[PDB]
Order: structure tokens, then sequence, then C-alpha cells
């Protein structure tokens, strides 16, 4: 039963930096390679670095190689990522997988991700805004220009869930996130 | 570097049919070749390594094939568990690199999107910007082309798109447009349109409203 | 089993063949050689043959005698020619480590 | 009669002196000497032998499994500096079967095989000292790799070492011995493999090369075999020498393994009779008149001087009509002309190389013929050692009077 339970992460400024750890259980630690991969929002996967058993060994794809380093602790079975000088375009998820040379079988495990995202923004709270239906209709929500990014649906408190479509934020190029939340009611309310 | 390139990026299937996900090397790569698995939200977990060898745990619908350059996964009878995205990944250079990623959605009949059109609500108004929003709901292919029209006037670089994951109970998508204007450039035109376009529509179909 | 033949009476400077029959027991890849005895005086090394057929000699007996082998036929056999007073002697072969108990002898005396 | 000569002879110094110093002559020329040692050759002949028996039937033998006998399900590892079937080294990555009798060898005791035969062939290399000499040393370096996963036989409990990933632990039992790990990643530089592995290095410095060290290393080779017995499959070369059986287990060579362990057992005894050629040194002499019954306590001495010596040369002597081909029959003796008297190399003693397999490559024709060289050369010596023991017995029984 191998496991990579990953912490850190967080929000970022352009420039100044971030930490990632994965804390490793049920293997071998010292004896198995490790990678760290992250995943842009809509993109693929992209291998950032590599480092070896006993961690003297170490390599960076370009987009990130004089930006980060990796390192790892085999006493407490853990690997780290520090990643300094931060940019935009490294908002993505962050995964650490043991690579498994021992059966020559790829990416053999994988911790769950943690957030990463780097924004010149600072936390406000949404503005929700009424969608209101004109003469079965529909209306909604919309919140609008915040900067946590987690929000929840709460309209309704558990009453009406078979008409409700709450849509995946969008990045504003204000560095605001925006998002909308439709339901489908009768015809008469 | 080796770039692997997938095909299709997208797919409809069905339960209980054999999908077939081909990869390409730009170099030879022999058999250093892998597949994952990756469901939304959740890290992607190994099905297939050395081309061909089926990861413990991995069910026996999974298979892989080819050497060199071409390579194939191939599902024997999808199951719902497996709709997700799927990615190649080549073990041969000094750093590892994956394909763009073949995503598997679920098949379904035409369904048109019932549109609706929401004007800025009066506490945007007053504050300088402007949202309008159009809604596309529950409509099956996927492809829309949705255009927006002021005055008649073809608007662009103003709107900004988002889709939900497939309906878990429909297999349908919804899609949200908003058109974002400042107040001042705003109160200046009168129609305000959102024209849809899709496979479940004879003609584009077109909700507006006047201020 | 092991016994000689050619052992004889002959004058200094004089000719004469000598023979050992010894089984393969003995003989087999075993190094065989020849010995002296004579009055007074105990056994003396003579000559040795090996399996493959290397022989060497004593110094007494450096550049006048030939010692050879038969591995068809279990033989040893020496020549002897340039007679001295010191070849008086009975003439025995054996193998090289020795068996313990020896055969008869020849009679050669110069 | 000749009696009458032995005791004239007994009674004369200067015919008992003469014996004497030709006991030292004979002594430092079988304990001192090499090339003109029937003893030497003698100890070099059983040695050879046992490392010939596994040069020829190594490659050929099944071996496998994970740590204490255990089967495993993917399990790699490979001994280097042994003779295998095309290579320099053997390679026992058998699975799914456990180590045993008529079966794969553990590689726990490929392991026990391995080092015997890693020191034998170092110090045929080095050269087999005079069996005067106990003081000589020999350093030994070997090194196997484990692969494939779930092989433990690489494990920090199974080398002892502080961790497999760049560790080291040193002993000093006597000799001093240090054990060094060492992992290879998979997408290390270099890895032609691209899968990761595990390389021990063995490093024995202060190794003896005596000649009862030796035979004893002998002994464990030949007696790993024998004991674990492991399945034997062999390639015969097409137009070469054939061998039988073609499969089996490895006691199923009981003619060839007895003949090494009678080998091994007559050379040790011959070593252990140079003990008593040092300890009755025989070179003092023996201006005054000399009786026999008073002043001749030498004898006993003298007595078991020369008869060490004679059971050296009638050992030495058993040892290679223990194994001389011409008196041999049927598969012993097409064993021995066929392979272990053969090198298939392209060749020092000890010397490994891929084409090793299948042939005996340890001069094991060059020692028989060296051998019976030396004891044709050994025929005024010996006579002389007879002569010696027939005058000192003399002298025990005028001494007992």
């Amino acid at each position: 039963q191998v496991q990579l339970v990953q912490s850190g992460g967080g929000i970022g400024q352009p420039g100044g930096s971030l930490r990632l750890a994965c804390e490793a259980s049920g293997f071998t630690f010292n004896l198995f390679e490790m990678a760290w991969v992250r995943q842009a929002p809509g993109q693929s996967l992209e291998v950032i670095s590599y480092i070896g058993s006993s961690g003297s060994t170490t390599r960076y794809a370009d987009s990130v190689k004089g930006r980060f380093i990796v390192s790892r602790d085999n006493d407490k079975e853990s690997m780290f990522l520090q990643l300094n000088s931060l940019r935009v375009d490294d908002t993505a998820t962050y995964f650490c997988a043991r690579l498994n040379g021992w059966a020559g079988s790829g990416l053999d495990h994988w911790g769950q991700g943690t957030l990463v995202a780097v924004s010149s923004a600072s936390t406000k709270g949404p503005s929700v805004f009424p969608l209101a239906p004109s003469s079965t209709a529909a209306l909604g929500c919309l919140v609008k220009d915040y900067f946590p990014e987690p929000v929840t649906v709460s309209w309704n408190s558990g009453a009406l869930t078979s008409g409700v479509h709450t849509f995946p934020a969008v990045l504003q190029s204000s560095g605001l996130y925006s998002l909308s939340s439709v339901v489908t009611v009768p015809s008469s309310s | 570097d080796i770039q692997m390139t997938q095909s299709p990026s997208s797919l409809s299937a069905s339960v209980g049919d054999r999908v077939t996900i081909t990869c390409r090397a730009s170099q030879s790569i022999s058999s250093y070749l892998n597949w994952y698995q990756q469901k939304p939200g959740k890290a992607p977990k190994l099905l297939i390594y050395a081309a061909s060898s089926l990861q413990s745990g991995v069910p026996s619908r999974f298979s892989g094939s080819g050497s060199g350059t071409d390579f194939t996964l191939t599902i024997s009878s999808l199951q719902p568990e497996d709709f997700a995205t799927y990615y190649c990944q080549q073990s041969y250079s000094t750093l590892w690199t994956f394909g763009q990623g073949t995503k598997v959605e679920i098949k379904r009949t035409v369904a048109a999107p019932s549109v609706f059109i929401f004007p800025p609500s009066d506490e945007q108004l007053k504050s300088g910007t402007a949202s309008v929003v159009c809604l596309l709901n529950n409509f099956y292919p996927r492809e829309a082309k949705v255009q927006w029209k002021v005055d008649n006037a073809l608007q662009s670089g103003n709107s900004q798109e988002s889709v939900t994951e497939q309906d878990s109970k429909d297999s349908t998508y919804s899609l949200s447009s908003t058109l974002t204007l400042s107040k001042a450039d705003y109160e200046k035109h009168k129609v305000y349109a959102c024209e849809v376009t899709h496979q479940g529509l004879s003609s584009p179909v077109t909700k507006s409203f006047n201020r | 089993q092991l016994q000689e033949s050619g052992g004889g009476l002959v004058q200094p400077g004089g000719s004469l063949r000598l023979s050992c029959a010894a089984s393969g027991s003995i003989f087999s890849g075993n190094v065989m050689g020849w010995y002296r005895q004579a009055p007074g005086k105990l056994r003396e090394w003579v000559a040795a043959i090996t399996p493959q057929g290397v022989p060497n000699y004593a110094d007494s007996v450096k550049g006048r005698f030939t010692i050879s082998r038969d591995n068809a036929k279990n033989m040893l056999y020496l020549q002897m020619s340039s007679l001295k007073p010191e070849d008086t002697a009975l003439y025995y072969c054996n193998r090289l480590p020795n068996y313990r108990s020896w055969g008869q002898g020849t009679q050669v005396t110069v | 009669s000749t009696l009458n000569t032995l005791i004239k002879l007994s009674a004369d110094p200067s015919a008992i002196n003469a014996a004497r110093e030709n006991l030292g002559a004979s002594a430092k020329n079988l304990i001192g000497d090499t090339k003109n040692s029937p003893a030497y050759q003698a100890v070099l002949l059983a040695i050879n032998a046992a490392v010939g028996f596994w040069n020829v039937l190594g490659y050929a033998t099944q071996c496998g499994g994970n740590a204490n006998g255990q089967e495993s399900t993917s399990s790699t590892t490979i001994f280097n500096n042994e003779p295998g079937y095309r290579s320099t080294s053997i390679t026992c990555s058998l699975n799914r079967y456990k180590p045993g009798y008529y079966g794969p060898m553990s590689i726990e005791n490929f392991k026990k095989l391995n080092e015997a035969y890693q020191i034998l062939q170092t110090a045929l290399n080095k050269g087999l000292p005079a069996l005067k000499e106990n003081n000589g040393t020999v350093s030994v370096t070997y090194t196997y790799t484990c692969s494939g996963e779930g092989n433990d036989n690489c494990s920090k409990k199974a080398t002892g070492v502080s961790d497999q990933n760049g560790g080291t632990k040193t002993k000093t039992q006597t000799v001093t011995t240090t054990i060094s790990s060492k992992v290879v990643d998979s997408q290390a530089k270099g890895n032609t493999t691209r899968v990761s592995y595990t390389e021990i290095t063995n490093k024995l410095d202060g190794v003896p090369d005596s000649a009862q060290a030796l035979l004893a290393q002998a002994s464990t080779l030949i007696n790993t075999i024998n004991t674990a017995c492991p399945y034997f499959s062999v390639t015969n070369k097409s137009g070469g020498p054939q061998m039988e059986p073609t499969r089996g287990k490895l006691c199923g060579f009981t003619e060839e393994i007895s003949a090494i362990q009678k080998m091994i057992t007559d050379a040790q005894e011959l070593v252990n009779q140079t003990s008593v050629i040092n300890e009755h040194e025989q070179s003092t002499p023996v201006g005054k008149p000399f009786n026999p019954f008073t002043d001749a306590s030498f004898a006993q001495g003298m007595l078991a001087n020369a008869s060490a010596q004679a059971k050296m040369l009638n050992l030495a002597h058993q040892v290679g009509q223990t194994i001389n081909p011409d008196n041999l029959t049927g598969t012993f003796k097409n064993f021995v002309t066929g392979f272990l008297a053969t090198c298939n190399n392209k060749s020092p003693p000890g010397t490994v190389t891929t084409q090793t397999f299948a042939s005996g490559c340890a001069y094991v024709e060059q020692t028989i013929t060296n051998l019976n060289n030396s004891i044709a050369h050994f025929g005024t010596q010996e006579q002389q050692i007879q002569q010696a023991e027939n005058i000192a017995d003399t002298l025990v029984n005028f001494g007992s009077h």
C-alpha cells in the first residue's frame, strides 16, 4: 500500500515563493526515484523535476530549470519542492509521483495534488448579482470579481438540486474570478 | 525533445464498445511508453507500462501495443468508471513527457440547447460595469458557436466561455457565455442578442432583449 | 609380478640391452626407472622416463645409457654401451615412487 | 648381505652426517621449491582439480530465488567473474521454484560457492607459494548485482550494511572485510538496462593463500556443490566434446566429486607432514669416538623426518594417480580428457573469459605433467630418504639396548 500525501501549496505572487511537501509511507523511500509533475488548468501533464534515490542527482525541465529546487529527506521519507521566483504560468495542480525503476513501470503511484496559483490579486469577497427571468423558465446567480477561488453554491440550502448548474469559474483579465449558477424552476413563482 | 501526439483528442463512446486511442512518437522510443487514466480533479493513475504490460489491479479490458513509433491503447468494453481522459507518456529521453490527452465522454442522442438570455442587474449598473449572460441549457453534441451581437454589431474579444462536464443524469452540457462592458460603453447601444449554432437547431436560434 | 632380462657379462667398452617386464598395475601412467646393486654398496638410482616419454639420468651414467618405454606393451628398455668397472651390479627397475617389494633382477658385471 | 653394509654405515659418523644433509636437501627440495616439488604439484593438482570442476559445470548450473532459499517472483542476481554461458558472469534468475536438491541452487549457497571460487582464482593467479610459506596473503575483490522487483538478495539484511543505498560495512574478525552497497537508478546516466539494480562489492584483505588455507577453500567449493546438489543442463558444443549426462543433479558426478574430495584429503595430510619436517631439522652434525649405543639420540628425529618426507612423496603420488587420465575409464575419463584438462580461452591461471565455461582452465594437464616431471627428478632424493630411514632405525634399536 504505497502512499504519498502532499501539503503546502497555496497562493503566491509574481516573484516570491511557495513550497510543496510530499510525505511517503509504505515503501523503502531511499530506493526509489521521485518526480514532480504539474498540470495547468485546461492543459496536459508536464514533468517538472526528477530526483534520484540518494537525492544527489537532479534534473529539471527547461520551463523551470533555474527557478525551482527539488530535494528529498530520506530519514523522514519526505520530498520537497521549493518554488522561488514565481510566475503566473506556474498556476497548476502539482503532483509528486514515485518512479518505479525496479519494475521499469513508469509513475507507479501519485500524490493527491496540491493547488498552486500566483496572482497580483488580494483576497476579495464575491459580489453576487440576481439573474431574474422574463416572460419552463430559468434563473440563477452571478458571483463576480473574487480571488479566494473556492466558492459555494448556496441558494437553496438543500431544497432544489436537479435543476442547478454552477459553472466553472473563469479568470477575468482583471485577475479576479467570475462564475454563474443557473436553475430550471417552474414557470410561475 | 520527444513529443508524443495522441489521436484523437476527444471521443464519444458507449458502454460495451471497443475504444482505441493511438499515440505517436516523433523519434523512435523502442517500447518505453505508458498509459494513464485521469478522472476529473484527481491524480492520474497508471494503467499500462512497457507498451504492453498491464499494471496490476488494472482490469483486463485495457491493453497496449506498438513499438518504436506508433502505439495503441484498447478498451474492449467501456464501463462507467472508464469515462475520463487518457494520457500516453514516453520513458526514453532524459526527462519524460506526456501526450496532450484523449478525453472519452459518453455518447448520447442529439439535444438542442434551450437558450436563455439574462440582462444586467441594477446593482452592477451604478458601480461602473455591465455583464450580459447567455445560458445554453442541456444540449448534447458539445460543438457550439456562440456569437454576440449588439445593434447587429458582431462583438469580439470581450466575452468568455465556460462549460460544465456532462450531466451525471442527462449526459448533457451547459454553457455560459458572458459579455462584459463598461457602463459607459453599455448605455450607448440598445439591442443585445446571443446567437447559438448547433446540430440540434435547424436554424440558428436567437434570444435577445432591449434596455 | 616384475622381472628383468638381458643382463650378462661383457668386457669394458661393450654393449647390451636390458628389459623390464612390468604389469600395467605398475606401468600405466607411472614414471619408470633403473637402479644399480653393487657389492658392498646400496641401491643407486640410474635413469627414469615419464609416461609422456621424458628421459633423465644419473651422473655416474650421464652420456652413456638410454632409457625407453612402450605404452602399448608395458615394457622398459635400457641400452648400455661404454662399460666400466663401476657397472658391475644387479640392475633393477621400479616405478617412482617405489612399490614396497622388488623384482629379482639380472646380473651385469664388467 | 645388504644388512652388513647397513650396520657398517650405521656406525660411521661420516656416513650418517652425509645422510642427514641429504635429508635437509631433500626436505628443502620438497617444501621450499615449487617447480621441483612433487608435494607442491600435488597440492596444486588438488586445488586446480576443484576449480576446474566448477568451470566445467557452473554455466549449466541452475540457481535463483530470494534471501533464505525462498522462491522469488522476479529476481535476477548476477555474480561477476564466474564462468557463465558466453559470459564472464553467472546469472541466477530462476523464479517460482524454491531452491533445493535436484532443483536450483539457493543464492545463499551460491555466495559460499562464489566467494571460495573468487579466493581460489585470485590465489592461483598470484601463484601458490612453497609449502614452507604460511604467511602469504592475497587481496580479493568480487562484485555481484541484484535487479528485478522484490529481489532482496542485496538488502541491508542480506549484506549487513548500514543502508543499501550507498552504505558500507567493515569487519576485522581474524583479516579485514569491507562490503559496500551502491544503487544504480533506472534513469541514471550510463545505465544501459534502464532498470534499477544493486551492485555489491566485497573487498577481502589479508586472506591467507597457504596450502592448508587454499586446500580448505577448495573443500568449501566442492562441498557446497555436492551438498546443495542443484539441477544442471549442459549445452554441448556441436563437434566439440560431448558431456553425459546432459541433465541431472550435480551429485550425479559421484565419480568426479569423490576423486576431488580424496585428492583434497590426501594433500591436506600431505601438507600436515611439513610440520614434522620442520620440527626435525637435520642440519647439525653428529672430535671424539662415536658409538651407537650411547650418543645416538638424534635417531628418533632423523627417522621421523625421513618418514614424513616419504609419506609426503607417496601421498603426492597418490593425488596424481587419483586423476591421471591414462588410468581412468568410461565417462570419468571422458570428463577428464575432454573437459577438465582443457582450456577454451583465447591465458594466465584464474582467468575467466566468455569462453571459459565447459572446460577446466586450471592447467590440469600441465600440472599432471609437472607432477610426473618432478617425480622422475626425485630418483636420487627418494633412495637417500629410505637409506637415511634405514640408518636412523638401526640406531633406534642400538639405543634401546
